[PDB]
């Protein structure tokens, strides 16, 4: 992109950063300039037109600005909420175009710390009975959004069949990933015990499921 | 006393020479003594009047029947009615007071 | 107020064709300037075009080389967007937008460009027990498995129970099928009197399933 950002920027809940957008004579230096936020997992939204105007329901933490070929939207009072990929974008006229920007990640460093909630579910019965064995490992509420996901079948490591997900936030502004074990019904059966071993912060939760157990 | 300003939209129109282009400026009157008027920034940095409501035959101002949202149209747009574009509601009494939109942006582009 | 809902997402082959639709309402759309934007997965957003409303000026990415074209029915409150020759690189999320710059925007439509066949999934029960009770709460899911291609969407009750739900993005198997889980939270005391069931759309297999998630007895 045309539009040039900053790939991240970060603060601590409360303070202000500032996320650029540089440009040319042609777009930022002639022309009025718009920020997006872009939720994880939402369509993006209007957050700022006409260089510093804010739409209905923005807050007035958020602010833009414009001097020359490059522009500036500050975010005042960081919350968690903010974290989300900001955009800015303007016409071009001399390619008759509208840009986006490349794109910047905000995260919020220094929330609250949360270990995770573990659930370590065996084989359902009715994927059983297809032939199929899938231990689903769901991983909720920690803070800071980073795991690591180890797996053990009576104590020995396992990496085949592992497919984990990368965390990301929930409702709640905490983060969640998941972690799923693909087994046949006869290696499932065939181990006294399966564990989903969460490593958070250099701290550790387990979870065990067993076939002759009803967990 | 005091009172809102009209609103005018969209932030930016961009259309080709020969199309047409419609802002809506939107005004939450008080009382029925006003009367709706069409700017534009010159070169000077100086509104110029395009139209008004109640009533060049290139602009047009049109009150929709909902009692609050006017659409302006600029008819068979060229490229010098590129810029800067605004209303303005003018209270006729008790007190005669423009209040003036934000403003927004008009590029009428070459037909490839 | 505003309204944009965009169809015509899902699969398609390489060199292939689609057209995508957005139906628009609550604003006055014959005067109104129309867009398209794209975003990759894991990328940043796209401006394709945008059309006047009139529809006598359009504008286009360089980057399409033409391939595709903008178009709209004030008739019918509709915008359009004709994509050909599609390439792995078109496979993208599409938004419909209102204005140049976007002031509101649609939730999107996620085309894919392969030539993997269509596979509506398998909805498997992730039942709760004592085991996945924390005191007063309870979590239950769903194990969403197998389908092709993105994406899969869940809720809980058909949309009543929204709060302590998560659905958790998909794995990508070695098969080149995907996997997603839905997992939600209740109180531990609901686990005998409320049924809880998930609701999984597959819109690319015309597929729904509505599965049961019943407790187990230990
Ligand atoms: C706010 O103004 C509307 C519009 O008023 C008309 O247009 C103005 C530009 C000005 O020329 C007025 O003198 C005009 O009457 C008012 O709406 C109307 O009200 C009258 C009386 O009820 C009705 O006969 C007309 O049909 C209406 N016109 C439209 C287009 O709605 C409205 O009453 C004003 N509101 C207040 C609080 O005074
Ligand atoms: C661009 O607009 C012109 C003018 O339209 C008139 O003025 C507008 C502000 C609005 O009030 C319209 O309802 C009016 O019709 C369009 O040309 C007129 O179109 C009508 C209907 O086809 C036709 O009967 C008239 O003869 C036309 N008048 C003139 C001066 O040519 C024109 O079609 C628009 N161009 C577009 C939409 O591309
Ligand atoms: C605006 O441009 C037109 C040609 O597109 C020209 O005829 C007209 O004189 C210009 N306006 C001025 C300079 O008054």
């Amino acid at each position: 992109s045309v539009l040039t950002q900053p790939p991240s920027a970060s603060g601590t809940p409360g303070q202000r950063v500032s996320i650029s957008c540089s440009g040319a004579s042609s777009n930022i230096g002639s022309q009025s300039v718009f920020w997006y936020q872009q939720l994880p997992g939402t369509a993006p939204k209007l957050l700022i037109y006409s260089n510093n105007q804010r739409p209905s329901g923005v807050p007035d933490r958020f602010s833009g600005s414009k001097s020359g070929t490059s522009a500036s939207l500050a975010i005042s009072g960081l919350r968690s909420e903010d974290e989300a990929d900001y955009y800015c974008a303007a016409w071009d006229d001399s390619l008759s175009i509208w840009v986006f920007g490349g794109g910047t990640k905000l995260t919020v460093l220094g929330q609250p710390k949360a270990a995770p909630s573990v659930t370590l579910f065996p084989p359902s019965s009715e994927e059983l009975q297809a032939n199929k064995a899938t231990l689903v490992c769901l991983i909720s509420d920690f803070y800071p959004g980073a795991v690591t996901v180890a797996w053990k079948a009576d104590s020995s490591p396992v990496k085949a069949g592992v497919e984990t997900t990368t965390p990301s936030k929930q409702s709640n502004n905490k983060y969640a990933a998941s972690s799923y074990l693909s087994l046949t019904p006869e290696q499932w059966k065939s181990h006294r015990s399966y564990s989903c071993q969460v490593t958070h912060e250099g701290s550790t939760v387990e979870k065990t499921v067993a076939p002759t157990e009803c967990s | 006393r005091p009172w809102n300003p009209p609103t005018f939209s969209p932030a930016l129109l961009v259309v080709t020479e020969g199309d047409n282009a419609t802002f809506t400026c939107s005004f939450s009157n008080t009382s029925e003594s006003f009367v709706l008027n069409w700017y534009r920034m010159s070169p000077s940095n100086q509104t110029d009047k395009l139209a008004a409501f109640p009533e060049d035959c290139r602009f047009r101002v049109t009150q929709l029947p909902n009692g609050r949202d006017f659409h302006m149209s600029v008819v068979r747009a060229r490229r010098n009615d590129s810029g800067t574009y605004l209303c303005g509601a003018i209270s006729l009494a008790p007190k005669a007071q423009i209040k003036e939109s934000l403003r927004a942006e008009l590029r009428v582009t070459e037909r490839r | 107020e505003v309204q944009l809902l965009e169809s015509g997402g899902g699969l398609v082959q390489p060199g292939g064709s689609l057209r995508l639709s957005c139906a628009a309402s609550g604003f006055t759309f014959s005067i109104n300037a129309m867009t398209w934007v794209r975003q990759a997965p894991g990328k940043g957003l796209e401006w394709v075009s945008t059309i006047s409303g009139s529809g006598f000026s359009t504008y286009y990415a360089d980057s399409l080389k033409g391939r595709f074209t903008i178009s709209r029915d004030n008739s019918k409150n509709t915008l359009y967007l004709q994509m050909n020759s599609l390439r792995a690189e078109d496979t993208a999320v599409y938004y419909c937008a209102k204005e140049v710059y976007g002031d509101y925007w649609g939730q999107g439509t996620l085309v894919t460009v392969s030539s993997a066949s269509t596979k509506g999934p398998s909805v498997f029960p992730l039942a709760p027990s004592s085991k996945s009770t924390s005191g007063g709460t309870a979590a239950l899911g769903c194990l969403v498995k197998d389908y092709f291609p993105e994406p899969v969407t869940v809720s809980w009750n058909s949309g009543a129970l929204t709060s302590g739900v998560h659905t958790f993005p998909a794995v990508l198997q070695s098969s080149g099928l995907y996997s997603l889980s839905s997992v939600v939270t209740v109180p531990s005391s609901s686990l005998g009197t409320q049924t809880y069931i998930c609701n999984v759309n597959h819109k690319p297999s015309n597929t729904k399933v509505d599965k049961r998630v019943e407790p187990k007895s230990c």
